[PDB]
């Protein structure tokens, strides 16, 4: 019936997160239960937990500058150029 | 009609998905919805703005761990990256 | 060395662990990632909980035309709300 | 030129915020951005679709724990609820 989540964590991160949560009436354990409940129900992660990584950001920066960007006329042309 | 683009990184990411035997119809169908101006996307795609301050960039879920990152403006649709959370955010 | 320790239902724990294992993660990875986001943003992640009963009741009433009020513009609205 | 509505619950929520001595100007300022179609909202409001399948409903943050729920369509803006995460989702 009752299990425990046990997770190693930086003590300073833990203190800061606890302070943020305490302002809204939550404990860290409340946040763990709420988050896991959502994951179990949706079979997916909450949105936006991490920033895009270096490779993704580099692709966005290149594309925004017009570097290594390719055009397609429509879906068929696009799938053909991508080989899918 | 929006102009359609894809990045070099996008081409590598689709080739990797293909190599990993992903079901490419799921991705292609979503791409077609975007090309066809089907907005907002059906709710099952969990479509949302990309985390961070990248203007016009959005994040849709082909599967819970298969993400498509794309930029969408009135004039442009660009396919930017696709892959797992680990490949795109990790 | 510190730890987060939280009591949890065993079935809930197992289901979440299964979802996460499919993405190469443990529950403890998700705990660290989620607490990092909370700490950095001073806010919760979006959409952790469904609207509650009161919120759902209000939406249901409003969609049905129950207890809905009109305002002509912002000044009229603020006037009607007493703000 | 959207029609403006508010729910009965919204008026109660506003009175409660007032009794807690919340800064009513912050809420008023957001409401005004919405009424004037000054959209998209500034990033600080973290504006997003409401969790669940409530079509057109959106969720903006006046503060990290002060939320506004409203419905937005081409023809209508309705102020639905406002309060803490606990009061609206808890």
């Amino acid at each position: 019936a009752n299990a425990f989540v046990r997770a190693r964590i930086d003590e300073d991160l833990k203190n800061q997160a606890a302070d943020v949560l305490a302002g809204m009436g939550l404990t860290i354990s409340d946040l763990v239960r709420i988050t896991l409940t959502k994951v179990a129900r949706e079979k997916a992660l909450p949105f936006d937990l991490r920033e895009p990584n270096q490779l993704t950001i580099q692709s966005i920066k290149n594309s925004e500058a017009g570097i290594d960007v390719h055009k397609a006329k429509d879906a068929d042309d696009l799938f053909d150029k991508l080989g899918i | 009609q929006r102009d359609i683009e894809y990045s070099g990184q996008y081409s590598k990411d689709v080739k990797l998905a293909q190599k990993r035997h992903k079901d490419m119809n799921k991705l292609k169908y979503l791409m077609t919805l975007l090309i066809n101006n089907t907005l907002p996307l059906p709710a099952v795609y969990k479509d949302h703005p990309l985390q961070g301050s990248w203007k016009g960039y959005r994040d849709a879920h082909v599967e819970p761990d298969w993400i498509l990152i794309y930029k969408l403006t009135d004039k442009l649709l660009r396919f930017e990256r696709t892959g797992t959370h680990a490949a795109l955010f990790g």
